[PDB]
């Protein structure tokens, strides 16, 4: 839930003590990319339906999970399924503009490792649906701001399956 | 902070946020260098500060001074004086956090059920940190002093 | 921060003819300040708790709630 | 639950009457209940000064309890604090009623592994209540902290 | 108990005990034992008042043990006036209690149903404890007909 | 919830092909006997208040537990040892009439194994007495309207065991 | 099933089956054989019913025939034919169950955010349904024309 | 008064009075004169009694008198002795009510929010109440000075 | 020092009447754990050493607590330490067999709290050592035969915190 | 049982329990079930043991019911019932529990000092238990009379 | 290095009529050693250690003996 400018200050009272010029260092050096990050979230702002419709369309729009069987059937599980794109996207931005991977272990990653798995989802589409996502978003946001949110991005990858 | 601030106000309407907040966190960055400066004048004021405020309330309330106050004791005037300390250094993480949610969790929240246990008048701590407010404004540039000045101005009207 | 709380609560002073399984065993998400008020109302009706055990992590923190 | 109502109770799981097996145990509730009320008057005036002496000595001063640790900043020791009151109080409820089951799950329900998840110091708590237990056994006595003994002791090893 | 209709009241409000609450318990202690010795002669004159409160069901209400009638048959009176039986059970410690709530746990609260899905008319056996009340107080002494007809008129009224 | 009518629906649906001649054979699987089927829930329903007592008069009128000393007795836990076999009753004519255990699944045993632990309830009793159950149901409701129903008050108490 | 929703409507006040709901129930197993050859009809002309009746969606909406559109193409109105086969499909579900359940599970309410995320607008979707309505129509009954179209009407509903 | 809360603890039942009240109510009128001529010894020496507490509350705690404090200066003293003086008629009233309802509907429920809006430190005003404490209970003889005692103390209770 | 068929003949004791009907019941409960404890029994006590050391390998070897300045440090006290963990479960392994946790009451919980502060050894750290403990047994004995293992381990840590 | 003394045989020597005795506990538990069905034998017929077992007490040896006697008087003989009486319940403890341990845990040790005190010749209750030795294996049959005659004869060697 | 206990434990094996009272609520120094020994001999006597005193302990520091 905190940032990576109150990560300094946590760990400044867990240590009690003023913090220090190491510590000046690590929060002044969020300050030499926070104009670029907050670049990032303009144009991201923008088209956050267009991201998750080709994404869509690059391989799960034509699928075996999009015909008979599968998970993407009907229209219901398809209104949860695409809701869960978005949803990724938008804590995306939240993540990304904090710098802190802590903000969506408790509001997107608390329960997804057995609620995908108890509902009978498969995580192996949605973790084919957001690589394809991910490198859709730097090519529209420039390669210099899509590099750093893309390790906020495979931080999901790593508490999904 | 100002992002953490304004993420949890985004997420509370379940949006992305406003481009009246993007014109608040571009300006935060951008003048975040000189935020710094601020921070590192109370290193080698944080004696300073500490040693004539408490003497400087201490003769604004001589309530305490005399054998039945609160601070009356090398270490009962060591209590004031500390948490003197520790006020100050709360507040300079927000200074460069630039605004209330560092300093509002671990320093406002559980505070008047703390010193009605812990017997001391919190009409004396607030004009404490009046007397503390009063010097900061003086080694600062005034502007720079305005902008962080409020913290303290935050800190006086939130505990009575 | 929040908790995920269990509990079993039976009521005493009525009988009903809907089912309230739901209504005398909850897996519920509480969060951290209404746990204090929420945790209170099981004890009047007297029900218990078993698992207690938080989803949102991060204890002993200082500041970033 | 209420100790007139657990022998009757437990007469009903027995099945039969009240014998004079428990009918005697209705006096020894009867016996010290002249006193009981006047116990509680003590305590019930003596509430939250207690408090104030009860950590004052046990922990309050403790450094690991100001620097870093569970306890230590201001929001989480006047949530901690808080509890101090409803510990005492339903340490009343307790006696009261003369009875450990109205106090067993109250304020003891799921309170070992609450506090585990919370990262509780488990010992320091009852540091804290091993020796606030005999301060409200100062002012009400010696005879009357006997029935003190054994129920705010009930806590804590119920904790443990 | 009489303690329970205190403690969760002012559990309820978060508060200690009123004085005026506490001296009803402290004169629920001085009329302990003028209350429990009402209920020795009623475990002494367990056997008595069950007999002729049949007969004065039987010979008023007399369609149970003609043919037709849920009590048909001597093993069906026998459990009868062996569930009558319970309710004296029921009522031999609510003049230890105080007042009515442990007959309210397990006396009233599934009576309507129950005897209704055991086939039995509900005002018979209301009609068997309100019976039982004119060969109980007369069977004690004059003064206490109300103390232990307290809790009598709670049967009939819950069940009629 | 899943009707047999809706299963045989589903397995066609999951499938995506239409509905086959053995696909229309279900439904008039169902069809055949869809008469006696309605006609046995008029038989249960007009006696369900009738038939709950003899199902405690068969196992547990006079037993160890129902004395004073054990469980089933408060008559305020009476109650709740007729109402649930009311539960189990009126819940397994739902599953008569549409011929599924999946509705049982989500009314009567979505937790229901898990809450007569903590209660301090006894479970073994309460499988005896849908057992005994049976042999009333069953001479009232005819000879082959009472195996059909034997089956789902067997999920029951296989699910509550 | 109109079993399964008469279960539902009979479920949530607590209640067993009513005898005007059981001539329902009763009517519909006697009647279904008359509903599953007009299914039968439907399955066996799926392929007559939506290539005329596609053309009637662009006769009188000609948008998304036109380039830069939703559906253009051979292969998007390619999609149209892998799209509108499911409400061929369903329909027939509906007829067979007797009421609008397999509708209701499969698609009615996600697409509000399915055609949002398609793009394509739902009452030119609409609009196809209810030509195909007129023209589904052509080859039912006189009577069959009323009850197999009553499933129509509640999808055409739906999609506005 | 006791007949105010006997009865209001009876309608948030809808209930009756019960027998076990009524006794609570006979009983406290044929011993209420009893309680006026307790209460006369407190309008008889009530210049008396807030002569020889105020000197103490000046003891325990000295340094309200001090400056840099509330009670500074004659005019500023003379509120304390004024507020001194509006505490002992509701205990004055709390005597006669037989509950401490007066003292609830006047002078308690919102002390701990009005005396820090107004510079008075609740733990110096519960020293001055358990000041008159010791004297007040002096001023009588034991056995009627115990049910005398049992009435302002929750007022400390109250502040404490 | 009690057993299950002792147990409830010194319970019904206090009450000093015959054996309960219902309360025979429990034997026979206690009869149907009765051929599975012993298959259990010699599971743990075949591998009673590399079960301290699978124990202590999930959460213990590699921590703060042998990371040197605690206590366990020194390996005399770290020897010690094994052997107050080979006792936990030679007494665990008892209390199958007795059938109530009675024999962990008058052995186990005789001193062991207040011993254990007079040194200061860590309890929740001893929490951890046997929360390790009471999932590598019901791993390796079976899942009904760690059901009733864990009931006994849980019954150590409440006794000890 | 076996199961305690097979533990403090291996407690002793510090060690887990050989094979060897593992068979033998699970050898007791299948046997568990068939001490079940001889004590329901004895609980059944209880009344019938003890009320001319006694009487063979009083053919064999009249001297205790002779003027001088200690059992002598309808109040010492319903005693000296009641106290045959208890010898069967603890064995009818021992015949589920296998051993003679809970014998050795409730009535065995102070027999000689527990007539000795009374009064009462221990040789006189040590032919009461053979009368009811031998009452009680009629009522078996001829091999399961053995496992129960093995603890009738255990109690005499206590006695003498 | 060692430590200090009081513990009481009764003797239900024989009635012993001699004084059984410094047997019964014996508080002893014990060294550090003998103890793991000396709890396990009262545990299976049936005493119950009512108090483990510390003075003689020096906690927690690992080395000095
Ligand atoms: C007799 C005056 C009335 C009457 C009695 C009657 N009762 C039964 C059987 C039962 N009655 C009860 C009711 C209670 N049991 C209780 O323990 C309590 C107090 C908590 C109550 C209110 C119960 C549970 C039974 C079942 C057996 C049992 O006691 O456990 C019968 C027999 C009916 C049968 O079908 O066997 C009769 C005749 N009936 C009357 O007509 C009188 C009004
Ligand atoms: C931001 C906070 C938040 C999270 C984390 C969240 C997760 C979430 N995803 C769900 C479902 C779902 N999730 C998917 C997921 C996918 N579709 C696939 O095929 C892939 C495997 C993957 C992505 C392409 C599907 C198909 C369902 C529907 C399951 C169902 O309803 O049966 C559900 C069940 C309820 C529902 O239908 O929505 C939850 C709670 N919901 C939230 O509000
Ligand atoms: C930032 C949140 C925070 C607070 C509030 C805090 C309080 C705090 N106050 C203490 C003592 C104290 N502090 C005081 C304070 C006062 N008495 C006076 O004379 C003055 C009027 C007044 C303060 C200006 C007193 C009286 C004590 C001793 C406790 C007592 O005996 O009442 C101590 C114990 C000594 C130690 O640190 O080991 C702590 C931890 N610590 C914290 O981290
Ligand atoms: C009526 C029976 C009952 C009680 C008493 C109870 C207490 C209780 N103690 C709490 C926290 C706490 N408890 C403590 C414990 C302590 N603080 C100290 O100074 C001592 C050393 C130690 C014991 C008094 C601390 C430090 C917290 C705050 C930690 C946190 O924020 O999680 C909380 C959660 C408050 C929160 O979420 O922050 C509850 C509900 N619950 C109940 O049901
Ligand atoms: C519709 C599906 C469904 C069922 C059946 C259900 C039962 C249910 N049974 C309950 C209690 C109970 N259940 C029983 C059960 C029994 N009596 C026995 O002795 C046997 C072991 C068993 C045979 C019927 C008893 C005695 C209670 C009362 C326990 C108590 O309140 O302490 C309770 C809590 C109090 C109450 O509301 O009555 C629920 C919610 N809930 C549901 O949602
Ligand atoms: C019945 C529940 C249901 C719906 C709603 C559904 C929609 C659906 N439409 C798809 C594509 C599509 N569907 C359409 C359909 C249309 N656009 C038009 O021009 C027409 C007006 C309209 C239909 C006639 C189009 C154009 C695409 C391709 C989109 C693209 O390639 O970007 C796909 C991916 C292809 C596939 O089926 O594997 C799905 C799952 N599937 C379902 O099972
Ligand atoms: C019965 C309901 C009732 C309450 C609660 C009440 C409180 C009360 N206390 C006051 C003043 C005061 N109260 C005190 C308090 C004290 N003096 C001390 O030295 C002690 C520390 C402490 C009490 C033991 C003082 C010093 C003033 C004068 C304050 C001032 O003039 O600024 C005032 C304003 C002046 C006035 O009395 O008109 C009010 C209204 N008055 C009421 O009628
Ligand atoms: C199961 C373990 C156990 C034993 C052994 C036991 C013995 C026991 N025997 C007693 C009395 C007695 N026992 C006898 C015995 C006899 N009179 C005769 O004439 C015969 C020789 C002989 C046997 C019939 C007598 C006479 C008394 C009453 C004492 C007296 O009035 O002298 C009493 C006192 C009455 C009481 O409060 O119950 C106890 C406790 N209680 C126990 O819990
Ligand atoms: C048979 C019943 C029984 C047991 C088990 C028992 C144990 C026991 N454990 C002890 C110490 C100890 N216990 C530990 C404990 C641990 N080390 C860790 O890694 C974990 C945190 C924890 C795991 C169990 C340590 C490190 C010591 C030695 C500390 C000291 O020397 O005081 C001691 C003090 C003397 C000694 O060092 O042996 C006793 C008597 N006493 C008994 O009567």
């Amino acid at each position: 839930m905190q940032d990576a400018i109150t990560s300094v200050i946590n760990s400044s009272d867990v240590q009690g003590k003023y913090l220090d010029a190491s510590a000046i260092q690590k929060l002044k050096a969020y300050f030499a990319t926070g104009e670029l990050r907050v670049r990032a979230a303009t144009t991201i702002s923008a088209n956050a339906a267009n991201i998750v419709k080709e994404a869509v369309a690059k391989s799960l729009l034509y699928s075996d999970i999009t015909r008979p069987g599968g998970n993407m059937y009907t229209t219901r599980r398809y209104a949860a399924c695409i809701r869960d794109l978005d949803y990724y996207l938008r804590y995306a931005t939240y993540a990304m503009l904090a710098g802190d991977p802590s903000i969506l272990d408790e509001r997107v990653l608390n329960g997804l490792k057995e609620t995908y798995n108890s509902l009978g989802v498969p995580i192996g589409a949605t973790v084919q649906a957001i690589q394809a996502m991910k490198e859709v978003t730097a090519g529209l946001v420039g390669a210099d701001a899509g590099k750093e949110m893309g390790i906020y991005f495979d931080y999901i990858c790593s508490g999904l399956s | 902070s100002i992002v953490t601030k304004s993420i949890v106000n985004a997420d509370a309407e379940a949006r992305y946020l406003s481009p009246g907040e993007l014109d608040r966190i571009k300006s935060f960055v951008t003048s975040g260098e000189r935020r710094v400066r601020i921070a590192e004048t109370m290193t080698g004021a944080r004696e300073r500060i500490i040693k004539e405020a408490g003497n400087q309330l201490f003769q604004k309330r001589p309530d305490v001074v005399s054998p039945g106050g609160n601070a009356y004791g090398e270490e009962m005037t060591a209590t004031c004086l500390r948490d003197l300390d520790y006020y100050l250094r709360l507040i300079t993480y927000g200074i460069v956090a630039g605004d209330v949610t560092p300093i509002e969790e671990i320093g406002v929240v559980g505070v008047r059920e703390m010193y009605k246990s812990l017997g001391t008048p919190i009409e004396a701590v607030a004009e404490g940190v009046r007397a503390m407010k009063s010097v900061a404004t003086s080694l600062l540039s005034g502007e720079d002093a305005a902008e962080a000045g409020a913290y303290f101005d935050y800190l006086i009207g939130a505990m009575s | 921060r929040s908790f995920k709380v269990t509990a079993c609560v039976p009521s005493q002073t009525r009988i009903r003819t809907q089912r309230e399984l739901q209504n005398t065993y909850f897996t519920k998400l509480v969060p951290y300040d209404n746990w204090f008020r929420e945790q209170q109302r099981i004890m009047k009706m007297g029900g218990k708790i078993v698992k207690v055990e938080l989803a949102t992590g991060k204890p002993g923190t200082n500041t970033g709630l």
